[PDB]
């Protein structure tokens, strides 16, 4: 998370950090070596922590990411989601106020994603193919 | 302009998770099974990672921070698994027909069950005056007729001991590293963590001792200042050393109301009939005082006066120091403590202490906990590091102001040393557009 | 599962459909924010939906099929194991009267599908590379 | 793990083997079908059968190698790692005895494993590709 | 040279996880819930896949095997799950007047609670001579005054079942196959399976029933054999058929200690006064020990001489044969079978056995647990396959060996059936250097 200060363009240099500290949580607790309260609540927050990890490889699956941590798309990038320039926003701005500013439709654009490209893309590959 | 996924982004958002203990494995193998600790913490890590982060402007607040609330749902919790298996006193509330002994303490006598059921047994012990009142006169232990007593095992210790609460991958603690740093509010020096320090359950009144130190300055950290209501926590820069004793020799007893069921109570002691008493170095004191009062100006006009003044009125705990000390339970007269008057401009001082062996701490009706008797004289330390100060309230303004102890909620103490954390959850989805773009 | 009944040319048109509501339980109850009935019946059942899960996507793996949703190989379709064509198959049944006539043989192609290939022309592509 | 005692040439032609019984516990026990012994001794067993393998998969996503089983790199052998050949190493020592040899250095290659290429790479190749 | 990576590379470490149970589903529709089986264990596999291992060299440790504590830990776990909601024998410690029945077994009587509480219960009983002790003479139940008594259900059994331990994936069971196998040390044969085979919780000390057996020879296991503080343990080559009997037609009486308390004790027995006992073939038995006599003399000189003496002193579970049969706890006077000398170079034998309701087994002060009557004659017989023998110590050497039964701890009977099993953890990452690369 050291980046997280930074510019877009120079916080985009380190994804393999965000990537360690979300999946991994058994190195710092494999087992731990049955009622007690600190048993369950280990329990609950190790499945909690490979659960999200989970979900967001699944959007990734299902949207023809799975592989990658950056993918590029065939979706077109709607002005109404705020009008800026590449410059104006990887190299003068930072992730979590881009998160901010973009955060009102990120829903509109998930659906998009996963309808416009990889369910059209992939139904008329599969029919190419499958000829 | 096309829509791009970057999974991974330093980005988070404010909720809350499942958090879980920390704290360095000891062996212990000739006394273990403290309550926190139980059977099994999770270890710690050898190297406190502890990453700075630059820029980053955010608000913490600890007085809605849930992890307070969600600690002390764990306290009470935990309490209640070291007190049910053990012996439940209720072949204990008989008639006591006590005699005042050679005032607090009764040496009493009464009739109790042996190993067998028809066969009773005659037999005495020694407690406090808070422990028994009247129906010679006849006694009977306090909390008969409101909460079921039930002794804890001598083996389970109340001393406390350092967590470590963590927050799994996905979830963040957030440490503001600011000195002078208001309670609420923007940090300008936030970092991030995966534990906490040593924090010790310090089940208090009034008095915090062991706590966290603050930096420079004293710092001052109330929800609301004009709120009387509201409890105000301070946090001191310089530890002091507390020095409380109960220099009576007692002695353990061991009878048998079982099968199964042992009772240890108080015997003959020995040595001197001495009560419970602290210690607070005048000097070291009245510097400090001094100190607070200077804090306290800022707070309120440049040419004013402070007035401390004792409890008013409640239980013994919101009026008395309430702390434990080697097992025993101590109640401290701070009155003497508290009796001071301040403008704008070597010997010691001690309190007398009660000692209370049936607790009904946090108010809960129905359950009730005796504490065991501790051999030999107890003799404590400690460093008071805040207070639970409370206005008088309704009065003309700015004329006077007047500060007395209190100790309405428990949660109080947990707030010293959560001030400066937060659990946040990481968002790593990101979206950003590129000039970029995937192929057909 | 909109194409649950449509044929399996026209239900090969929506795989994201069945693969969504397979792995994310975490949208529904990440955690529902202790030994209570409740407590335990949801953890082992947030447990068990990702749990077979990665029993698919372990398949997928060592079958070489990882990173698609859609893979063809190398195994040769024995038409002991129902004849049939592309048409009568594609375009005329669903997936579901598709997997009854299908699920005697389902144990057979696995083992072949492990062995023949993935196995064979794995073994075979280390032997080359690392020559 | 049949090939846990030949030469590593010999057993690097069963990865799928070591594969398949570390990921998949749910064919054994997906549910048994509460606060017994056996309940939680379980559900913690389960739960670490799957939490080591999304640890390695984990490692193997961070270093660029998701959707492999076998992954070549670009970090440079050094010497001091033992001095051997590719017939010495592949044709007359297993596995077991390699891995006892190389245990000394494998944090050291983790480290360059992350940084020096998929670190490097990547972030030159997300400035190449973003320019 | 370059590094590559190989994920699933047969290499492994030495570690523990959470084992589990493995035991087939048996329906049981008329008489369910033993402690062990509980209301459910795992389903075993119908093909036990068994893969054997060439060229593997690795040292097993039955001794330091950290799955014996585990099950040992289990085991006194699952037994208090099933104390816990039965019957809280706390209204039955009632003075006993007992008169000698028509000497063990006596006939009581006594004054309980019925129904309601202030009708009090006017019945009588019949118990053994190690159930009560005097205070005619008035008697009182052994365990009133130490550990809290409570009935079990009679719903619940105590006979063993094979438990099949298991480990989850990325951890696997290694099973050496060697025949003549000391305890600890290499092993040219191992095998791997992900579960062990067939073994049942036998509760018994110094002779083990119905265990594993040996191949070949009478294996020879002892942590240290110079050292008599260890014990040591034997596993035979060929089954003997023991029989031990009550023939004692008891029968069950159900008085109403109520309310939902129901106590069921042992009323006038039918058929004759017949106390237990046990039979073992002397042939048979003379043939085994010869055997022994002939394997201890490979840990010994040539020609030397070994004595068999009954046990020293101890409680009666150490010096006495304790173990199950059909619900009772039997106890045998074994000092008719050790007492024999041996040098260089048809009919049976009984052994006097008593029995005991009141059970306080691994010595936990606190908690007891009654066995329910068991209705008409018991009959129970099973192989005996080990023993726990242990020296006499300090002595001239090797000038005569003296070996005498004991049983100082009950996990000696679980590393029985644990000495040919290791947990080993599995490390799939694989890191060797090729001379292939990556692209740009
Ligand atoms: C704020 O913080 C301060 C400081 O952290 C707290 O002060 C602590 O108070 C508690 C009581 O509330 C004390 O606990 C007691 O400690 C005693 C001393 O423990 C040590 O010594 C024991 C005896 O050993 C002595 O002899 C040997 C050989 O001659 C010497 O080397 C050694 O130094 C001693 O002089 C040891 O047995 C023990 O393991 C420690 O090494 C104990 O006497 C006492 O109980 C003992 O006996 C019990 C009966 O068997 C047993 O259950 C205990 O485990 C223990 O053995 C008890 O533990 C702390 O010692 C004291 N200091 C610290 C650093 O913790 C203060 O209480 C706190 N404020 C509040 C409100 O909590
Ligand atoms: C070492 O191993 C040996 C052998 O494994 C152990 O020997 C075992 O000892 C235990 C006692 O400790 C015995 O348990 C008892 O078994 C009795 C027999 O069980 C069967 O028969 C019952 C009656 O059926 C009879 O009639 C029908 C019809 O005529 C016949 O077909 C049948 O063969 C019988 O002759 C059945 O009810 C039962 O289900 C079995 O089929 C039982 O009588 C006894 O209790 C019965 O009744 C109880 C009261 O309701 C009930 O709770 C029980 O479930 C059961 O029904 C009890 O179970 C084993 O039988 C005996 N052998 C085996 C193979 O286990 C030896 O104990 C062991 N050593 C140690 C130290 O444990
Ligand atoms: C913080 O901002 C300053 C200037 O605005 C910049 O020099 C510095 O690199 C930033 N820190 C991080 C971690 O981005
Ligand atoms: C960067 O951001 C600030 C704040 O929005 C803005 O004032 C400034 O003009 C920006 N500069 C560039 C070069 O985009
Ligand atoms: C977010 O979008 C909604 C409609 O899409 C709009 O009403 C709302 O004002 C937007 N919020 C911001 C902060 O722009
Ligand atoms: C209580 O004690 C007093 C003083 O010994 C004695 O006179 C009195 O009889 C006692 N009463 C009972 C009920 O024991
Ligand atoms: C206990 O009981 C006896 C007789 O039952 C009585 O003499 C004695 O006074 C009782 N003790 C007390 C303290 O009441
Ligand atoms: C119990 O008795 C004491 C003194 O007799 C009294 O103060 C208290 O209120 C009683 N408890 C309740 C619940 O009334
Ligand atoms: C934050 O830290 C820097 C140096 O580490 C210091 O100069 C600054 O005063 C700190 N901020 C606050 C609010 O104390
Ligand atoms: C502390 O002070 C800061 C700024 O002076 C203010 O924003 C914040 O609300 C204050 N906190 C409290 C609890 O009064
Ligand atoms: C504190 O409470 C008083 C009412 O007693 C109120 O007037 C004041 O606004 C409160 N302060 C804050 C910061 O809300
Ligand atoms: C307390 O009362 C008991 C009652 O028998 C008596 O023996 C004892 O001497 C009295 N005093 C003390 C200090 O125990
Ligand atoms: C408390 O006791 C310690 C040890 O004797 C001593 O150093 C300290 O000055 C004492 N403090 C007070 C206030 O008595
Ligand atoms: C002690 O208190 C008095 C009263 O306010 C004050 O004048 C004096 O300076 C104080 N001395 C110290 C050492 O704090
Ligand atoms: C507080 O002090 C006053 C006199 O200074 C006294 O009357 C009162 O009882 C004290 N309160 C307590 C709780 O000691
Ligand atoms: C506390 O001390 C003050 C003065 O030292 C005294 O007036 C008061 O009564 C004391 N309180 C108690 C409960 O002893
Ligand atoms: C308490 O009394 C015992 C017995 O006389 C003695 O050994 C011990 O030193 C005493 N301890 C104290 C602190 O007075
Ligand atoms: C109290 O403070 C002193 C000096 O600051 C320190 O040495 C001691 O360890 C502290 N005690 C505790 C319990 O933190
Ligand atoms: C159901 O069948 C009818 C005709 O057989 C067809 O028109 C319709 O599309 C089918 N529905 C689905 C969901 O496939
Ligand atoms: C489709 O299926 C039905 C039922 O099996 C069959 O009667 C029909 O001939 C089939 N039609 C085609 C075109 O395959
Ligand atoms: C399934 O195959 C088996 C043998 O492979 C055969 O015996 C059985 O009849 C088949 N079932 C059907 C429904 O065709
Ligand atoms: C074991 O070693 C022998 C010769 O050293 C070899 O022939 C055999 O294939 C090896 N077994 C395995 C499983 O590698
Ligand atoms: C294989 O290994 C053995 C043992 O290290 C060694 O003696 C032998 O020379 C090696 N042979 C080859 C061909 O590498
Ligand atoms: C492992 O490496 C360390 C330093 O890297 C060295 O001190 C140690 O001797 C090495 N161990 C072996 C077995 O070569
Ligand atoms: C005990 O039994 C004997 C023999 O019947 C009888 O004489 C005696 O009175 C009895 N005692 C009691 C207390 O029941
Ligand atoms: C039971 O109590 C009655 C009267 O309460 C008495 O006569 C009888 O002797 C008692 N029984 C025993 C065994 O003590
Ligand atoms: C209980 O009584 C028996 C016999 O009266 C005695 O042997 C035993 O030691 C007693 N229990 C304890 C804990 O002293
Ligand atoms: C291992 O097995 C082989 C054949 O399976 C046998 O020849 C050999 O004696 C066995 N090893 C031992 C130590 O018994
Ligand atoms: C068993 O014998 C082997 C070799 O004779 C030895 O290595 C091992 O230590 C022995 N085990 C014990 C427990 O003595
Ligand atoms: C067994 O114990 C004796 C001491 O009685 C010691 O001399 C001997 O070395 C021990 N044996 C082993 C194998 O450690
Ligand atoms: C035992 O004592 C009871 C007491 O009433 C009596 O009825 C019975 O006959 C005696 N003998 C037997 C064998 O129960
Ligand atoms: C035990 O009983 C069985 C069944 O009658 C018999 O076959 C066996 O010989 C008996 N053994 C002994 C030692 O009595
Ligand atoms: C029985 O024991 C005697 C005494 O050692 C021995 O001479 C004889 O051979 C033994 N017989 C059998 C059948 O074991
Ligand atoms: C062991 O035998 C001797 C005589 O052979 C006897 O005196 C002693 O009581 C016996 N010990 C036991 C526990 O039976
Ligand atoms: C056991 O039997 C021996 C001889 O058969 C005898 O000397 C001893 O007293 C008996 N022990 C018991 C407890 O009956
Ligand atoms: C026990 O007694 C009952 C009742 O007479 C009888 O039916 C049964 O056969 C007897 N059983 C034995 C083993 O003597
Ligand atoms: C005892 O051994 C015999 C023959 O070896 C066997 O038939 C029987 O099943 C064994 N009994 C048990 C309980 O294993």
């Amino acid at each position: 998370l050291g980046a997280a200060g930074s510019t877009m363009g120079a916080a985009s240099i380190t994804l393999t950090v965000q990537a360690r500290q979300l999946l991994s949580g058994i190195v710092q607790q494999q087992s731990n070596l049955r009622l007690t309260v600190w048993g369950i609540k280990q329990l609950q927050a190790r499945v909690l922590a490979l659960e999200r990890y989970l979900k967001d490889q699944q959007l990734l699956g299902i949207w023809g990411c799975s592989g990658k941590l950056i993918c590029c798309t065939n979706v077109l990038w709607n002005t109404t989601w705020s009008n800026k320039t590449y410059n104006d926003i990887w190299d003068n701005m930072t992730w979590l106020q881009w998160d901010k500013e973009i955060s009102n439709y990120t829903d509109i654009i998930y659906g998009l994603i996963e309808e416009s490209q990889i369910q059209q893309e992939k139904n008329e590959q599969d029919l190419l193919a499958l000829d | 302009l096309w829509v791009t996924v970057y999974y991974g982004v330093p980005v988070w958002k404010d909720a809350v998770t499942t958090l879980f203990c920390a704290s360095d494995a000891k062996a212990y193998s000739t006394e273990v099974h403290n309550v926190w600790a139980t059977h099994a913490c999770v270890p710690t890590d050898p190297n406190p990672q502890e990453m700075p982060l630059e820029n980053v402007t955010e608000n913490f607040n600890v007085w809605k921070n849930d992890m307070v609330e969600q600690m002390h749902e764990d306290i009470i919790n935990l309490w209640d698994q070291s007190l049910k298996p053990c012996v439940k006193l209720t072949p204990l509330c008989v008639t006591l027909n006590c005699s005042n002994f050679s005032g607090e303490i009764k040496n009493c006598s009464f009739n109790v069950t042996t190993g067998l059921k028809d066969k009773k047994q005659k037999m005495d012990a020694l407690f406090h005056r808070r422990d028994v009142v009247q129906i010679n006169s006849y006694y009977m232990l306090i909390s008969c007729n409101t909460s079921t007593m039930a002794q804890a095992c001598p083996k389970i210790t109340f001393e406390p001991i350092p967590i470590h609460y963590c927050a799994p991958a996905g979830f963040a603690i957030l440490k503001c590293k600011d000195k002078g740093f208001n309670g609420t509010g923007s940090c300008k020096n936030v970092s991030t963590v995966q534990c906490t320090h040593g924090i010790k359950p310090v089940v208090t009144t009034q008095l915090l001792l062991n706590g966290s130190t603050a930096e420079e300055e004293i710092v001052i950290r109330s929800e609301n200042i004009t709120d009387n209501a509201r409890t105000i926590i301070v946090q001191l820069t310089k530890p002091i050393n507390i020095n409380c004793t109960r220099p009576g020799n007692n002695t353990r007893k061991s009878v048998r109301i079982g099968p199964g069921q042992t009772f240890y109570a108080t015997g003959a002691i020995i040595g001197n009939i001495r009560q419970a008493h602290c210690n607070v170095s005048k000097t070291e004191w009245n510097d400090t005082l001094r100190q607070v009062a200077e804090q306290l100006s800022k707070h309120f006009p440049n040419a004013t006066t402070i007035t401390f003044a004792n409890a008013s009125g409640g239980d013994l705990e919101i009026t008395t120091h309430s702390f434990n000390c080697g097992g025993e339970f101590f109640y401290c007269n701070t009155s003497k403590l508290f009796s001071s008057t301040w403008d704008n401009s070597n010997e010691t001082i001690t309190l007398q202490c009660k000692i209370k062996q049936i607790i009904n701490m946090w108010q809960q009706v129905g359950r009730a906990m005796y504490a065991p008797p501790i051999q030999g004289e107890i003799r404590c330390e400690s460093n008071i590091t805040g207070l639970l100060l409370t206005r008088d309230g309704g009065a003309n303004s700015s004329t006077n102001e007047t500060f007395r102890p209190g100790g309405g909620d428990m949660r109080d103490n947990w707030r010293s040393e959560l001030y400066k954390y937060k659990v946040v959850k990481i968002e790593p989805l990101g979206v950003a557009p590129t000039r970029c773009k995937r192929r057909v």
